[PDB]
RNA sequence: UUUCAAGUCGAUGGAAGUUUGAGGCAAUAACAGGUCUGUGAUGCCCUUAGACGUUCUGGGCCGCACGCGCGCUACACUGACGGAGCCAGCGAGUAUAAGCCUUGGCCGAGAGGUCUGGGAAAUCUUGUGAAACUCCGUCGUGCUGGGGAUAGAGCAUUGUAAUUGUUGCUCUUCAACGAGGAAUUCCUAGUAAGCGCAAGUCAUCAGCUUGCGUUGAUUACGUCCCUGCCCUUUGUACACACCG
């Protein structure tokens, strides 16, 4: 019950998203949960754009699991 | 009419069961030990096996004549079949 | 040598000729198509609202190339699946009779399939000309 | 298609049908809350709504809320089938009905005293909290 | 959900079923009748009425024809406990066996289409302790 | 005709029959290639009787098989025998036996069961449980 | 009406006369110069029944298996129908029956 | 009258339609490839069926 | 290794090296074991016309404060749904009936309806295109999209007849259950466990049995510690044999 992890992005965590997620050696969904306290659906969609937007590697694609690293 | 494989040797095997049981209780007394069933063309041929073939074959062979009429009127079998 | 949809992974290739379904337009899609769920089976109608039925239809088409004369019954079968009877144990039951009617008769007008002779739905003349050409525009990239 | 930020326009908590309904819930989930909506209903009201489902409850507009709780009190106007609704050739008025939160627990109950005010072998085990439905209850439904 | 108020209305309601009022569906046919009602009903009437239904129809009529000073209109006894109730049997007063006895039930207008052994419970009911 | 052999292979239930003629090098599985065999997770145990010996062994021979019966996993293991059992078999008849014996060295030091069919089949159930070792639960 | 594509269809529950009438019919088959196609070993249908072993319901739940293996065998023969039925005649065994189709 | 009501109950689709047709009884017939027999009716003329126990 | 014996354990070859895997049959006697509710199998007793025979109608065998046993669903993310991929084996099937298996076409959201055709069957149903399973998505630890009781309203099928819902379908309600105490069951390799399918009962109804196949392991390959049985020795006032 003490979950309450947030859905909504709002201005203050997407920008401390692109500037936490780079220092990542292994990003997932349950990494993105974990440490960002965002939802599960809410990380499943900012994977997909991150790589998309190249600061994101695709180790590995599946349904699943997605398995991310740095870029840099 | 119109019977499958599986359920026309079934049938045949049924119908040896219930002869072979009505010969045990008319032939009881004349030692009956068994029953074979020998189709042929035209033809049903059974041979039964008695200790005593005088009791099935008695006074001028009456009782098998009148025993294979009880058969030709229970499974609908033409007389001369 | 050539291109056959024998020579494309099955899973994209319907994604590819549902997308081009979709674009052309001529298909005729039944007015209950936001309301039904596939099987009696399911509980819950498909997730793709806009797109499912095309993609249905593809998938029906590229089952029907690959056999010989598969009807519609055996169509509710193939997509149907187990049943969640609630404390009973599960139980393939077959998907909805309609739906996979209507698509083989909303893709006999568009020029795929047709009636087979001694039953089922045959592909038609045109039918191997623009599933195979689909298959050439699908392994590109 | 990606990840988009708003401010001030997620609504925490929605008030519908005067049922208290979670803005973090999505909204064909979140509707399902609300009594006599179920999950297949919910899913055909926010697709006659032209609701798209990838929508958090709080990221409704006013406009959009408004134009859900009129199609669910008046499905059949929406292309909504007759087989679909809750309450179908109602007993009094024979028409198809779809009875909600505060509306389905007094016509279910209306059901309920006509069916003892006949006096109903149905009726009659449903007074006494019994199985009414043919089931055993030598060894079953025990508890308290 | 903008706002809600229940201010319900009559007119001299009387009872009706389905759409149909008492006055109306009293003297319906029952070929009509069965066309406003449920599945099983429907069904019941397409396999075929056969003679024992209809003749308790018949002796259920004559026995409110036997009073015209508008009292009840004696009992009629029967075994048949699958007879639907139907608009013509209102008012009328029935012996319905339950195995063992002839349970008395008056055939009020809300019984219509409900199995006539239904309102008599064939066992007496369990009382532990 | 030309040089042609057929064989196949077998699990469970599962047999894979291969025609093996000379040719480009063309393998398929129900006439579509084994590149796009549906159990990818097991992609690899079809590749193996390729990547053993060498895809220069199947320039001059092209593989077509027919896989039926048996299951999703145990069609797998027949296909790969059918291929294996193949490539042998047509060594042995059109090319002399010191390379048949060269190919079917490595494949029998790598796997048993890309040239013998494994002989497990399901034991019978037996009346007084559900399964053929299982019985029903006791009590006392 | 001369010579025809004959079935000869051959049902038993036993092997060895059905293979006896089988290689009788053949053998006249092959010192008369007729064509043959055949035997057809049909596969064997094998007819269970599985009853429960207690005449009454008591003891330990044991079953029997009854078991009724019926083989079937069909030979085509190209001869004229009057040869083909007095070859019947020929092989008739007790055990076999004999069904002729054109 | 009372042939009308004598064994008027139809006989038929039912349990009581069939009987062995040996023991012309009820309960426990078998009428796999058209038996008709009891359960125990057939263990005792198994053999003479031609029904035998191999596994 | 061994009394160099019976054998056992390793390799090699082999399709198979655990009796090759699995079953069927199965001794000398015995039990007051269970069935006269399988028998037109039976002795005796009871009844035999207001029947304890048989038949017809209706109800009951389901009845519900409770204790116990065989099981089925589950308590979730190694997952639910939604699409997509798409593989078995064991088997069964009819006629002037009293109606079998039913494809294919056409209606119907479904359940189901209708018109033709095939099959007495390696031919047709049927490759029974089964389910677990796999891929891609939605969900995101929440009694939640887990779970689907209970119940309301409605739609079909079988049957003379469904009320005490036969069963199936649609919408709605959405309960305990958050992995279970003392105890206790089954099991050693294609085995256990899941997962379905067919046959039996069957007008209808399979959470049941009998089989079949799909996926497919962990851990011994040992002992007499518990438990049961067998053998030897022993005691006996038991032999109807400790229920002495
Ligand atoms: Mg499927
Ligand atoms: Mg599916
Ligand atoms: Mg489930
Ligand atoms: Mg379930
Ligand atoms: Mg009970
Ligand atoms: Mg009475
Ligand atoms: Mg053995
Ligand atoms: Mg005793
Ligand atoms: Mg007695
Ligand atoms: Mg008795
Ligand atoms: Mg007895
Ligand atoms: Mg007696
Ligand atoms: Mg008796
Ligand atoms: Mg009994
Ligand atoms: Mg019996
Ligand atoms: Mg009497
Ligand atoms: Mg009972
Ligand atoms: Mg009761
Ligand atoms: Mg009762
Ligand atoms: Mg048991
Ligand atoms: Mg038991
Ligand atoms: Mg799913
Ligand atoms: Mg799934
Ligand atoms: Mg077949
Ligand atoms: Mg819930
Ligand atoms: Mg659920
Ligand atoms: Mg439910
Ligand atoms: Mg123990
Ligand atoms: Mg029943
Ligand atoms: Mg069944
Ligand atoms: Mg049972
Ligand atoms: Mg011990
Ligand atoms: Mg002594
Ligand atoms: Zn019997």
């Amino acid at each position: 019950d003490k979950a309450q992890h947030i859905v909504i992005l709002d201005q203050e965590k997407y920008d401390r998203i692109l500037k936490d997620v780079p220092t990542y050696k292994y990003v997932s969904v349950s990494v993105l949960v974990d440490r960002l306290k965002i939802g599960g659906s809410l990380a499943r969609v900012a994977l997909r754009q991150l790589e998309e937007d190249g600061i994101i590697t695709p180790v590995l694609k599946h349904s699943k699991q997605a398995i991310y690293t740095r870029a840099q | 009419a119109i019977l499958s494989k599986k359920k026309k040797l079934v049938a045949d095997g049924v119908f040896y069961a219930e002869l072979n049981e009505f010969f045990t209780r008319e032939l009881a007394e004349q030692g009956y030990a068994g029953v074979e069933v020998r189709k042929t063309p035209s033809k049903l041929e059974v041979i039964v096996k008695a200790s005593n073939t005088q009791g099935v074959l008695g006074e001028q062979g009456r009782r098998i004549h009148e025993l294979t009429s009880l058969i030709v009127k229970r499974f609908k079998l033409s007389p001369e079949g | 040598p050539g291109v056959s949809v024998r020579d494309v992974p099955a899973q994209d290739f319907i994604n590819a000729y549902a997308q081009f379904l979709q674009r052309q337009g001529k298909l005729e899609v039944p007015g209950y198509v936001d309301i039904v769920k596939t099987s009696a089976g399911n509980d819950l109608p498909p997730q793709e609202a806009e797109t499912w039925f095309y993609k249905r239809a593809a998938s029906i088409a590229r089952h029907i190339y690959l056999r010989k004369q598969v009807g519609v019954g055996a169509l509710n079968k193939l997509y149907g699946g187990a049943k969640n009877r609630g404390f009973r144990p599960h139980k393939h039951v077959d998907a909805s009779g309609s739906i996979n009617r209507k698509c083989v008769q909303a893709l006999q007008k568009i020029g795929v399939l047709e009636i087979s002779p001694k039953g089922g739905r045959r592909i038609s003349e045109n039918g191997q000309r623009d599933l195979d050409r689909i298959a050439a525009q699908t392994l590109e990239e | 298609p990606l990840v988009v930020q708003e401010q001030g326009s997620f609504q925490h908590i929605l008030r519908l049908l005067n049922t208290n309904i979670d803005g973090r819930i999505k909204i064909m989930y979140a509707l399902t809350k609300i009594r006599g909506v179920g999950r297949r209903y919910a899913n055909l009201v926010c697709k006659k709504a032209d609701v798209e489902l990838t929508k958090r409850a709080g990221e409704l507009t006013q406009e959009e809320l408004e134009r859900i709780v009129t199609i669910m009190q008046n499905p059949t106007n929406y292309k909504i089938p007759a087989w679909f609704l809750n309450r179908q050739k109602d007993q009094v008025d024979g028409k198809d009905y779809h009875v909600l939160a505060n509306n389905l627990e007094s016509k279910l109950r209306d059901d309920l005293e006509r069916l003892k005010k006949i006096r109903s072998h149905r009726g009659i085990r449903h007074f006494w909290g019994l199985k009414v439905r043919g089931q055993h209850t030598k060894t079953t439904s025990r508890g308290r | 959900m903008v706002d809600a108020t229940a201010p319900k209305k009559r007119t001299f309601k009387q009872f009706s079923f389905k759409g149909v009022d008492l006055k109306d569906l009293v003297e319906m046919p029952t070929e009509e009748f069965t066309k406003l009602c449920g599945a099983r009903v429907r069904r019941r009437f397409s396999r075929g009425l056969d003679s024992k239904p209809m003749g308790l129809i018949k002796k259920l009529r004559a026995a409110r024809a036997a009073t015209e000073p508008n009292e009840r209109p004696a009992v009629v006894k029967t075994h048949l406990r699958n007879m639907i109730v139907v608009p013509e049997m209102i008012g009328s007063v029935v012996g319905v066996y339950n195995g063992k006895v002839f349970n008395t039930v008056e055939i009020k207008p809300e019984m219509v289409g409900h199995y006539l052994g239904e309102f008599s419970i064939t066992y007496t009911p369990v009382r532990h302790g | 005709s030309t040089q042609s052999v057929q064989t196949f292979g077998k699990k469970k239930t599962a047999t894979a029959v291969a025609h093996v003629k000379a040719g480009k090098g063309l393998i398929k599985i129900n006439g579509s290639p084994i590149t796009l065999v549906q159990p990818e997770i097991l992609r690899f145990k079809v590749y193996e009787p390729l990547t053993l010996v060498g895809l220069d062994k199947f320039q001059g021979i092209d593989i077509r098989v027919k896989v039926t019966g048996g299951g999703h996993v145990s069609q797998v293991y027949a296909i790969r025998q059918a291929i294996a059992k193949g490539l042998v078999a047509y060594h042995q008849k059109y090319v002399d036996e010191a390379s048949k014996n060269e190919l079917k060295k490595i494949f029998a030091s790598y796997d048993k069961t890309l040239l013998v069919a494994d002989s497990r089949r399901m034991e019978p159930k037996k009346f007084g449980g559900r399964g053929a070792r299982a019985r029903f639960q006791k009590s006392y | 009406q001369q010579i025809h594509k004959i079935r000869i269809t051959l049902t038993s529950t036993k092997v060895k006369q059905l293979e006896n009438v089988s290689a009788n019919i053949i053998r006249n088959a092959a010192q008369y110069n007729i064509v043959k196609k055949g035997p057809v070993r049909m596969p064997t249908k094998v007819l269970k029944i599985t009853t429960r072993k207690t005449p009454n319901g008591e003891g330990s739940k044991t079953w029997d298996a009854y078991e009724m293996r019926i083989h079937k065998r069909v030979i085509d023969l190209q001869a004229p129908a009057s040869t083909v039925k007095r070859i019947t005649q020929i092989t008739i065994e007790p055990g076999v029956d004999v069904e002729v189709t054109i | 009258a009372h042939e009308n009501v004598w064994f008027s109950h139809p006989r038929n689709f039912g349990k009581g339609s069939r009987q062995c047709r040996h023991c012309s009884s009820h309960s426990g017939l078998i009428r796999k490839y058209g038996l008709d027999l009891c359960r125990q009716c057939f263990r005792e003329k198994a053999a003479d069926i031609g029904f035998n126990k191999y596994r």
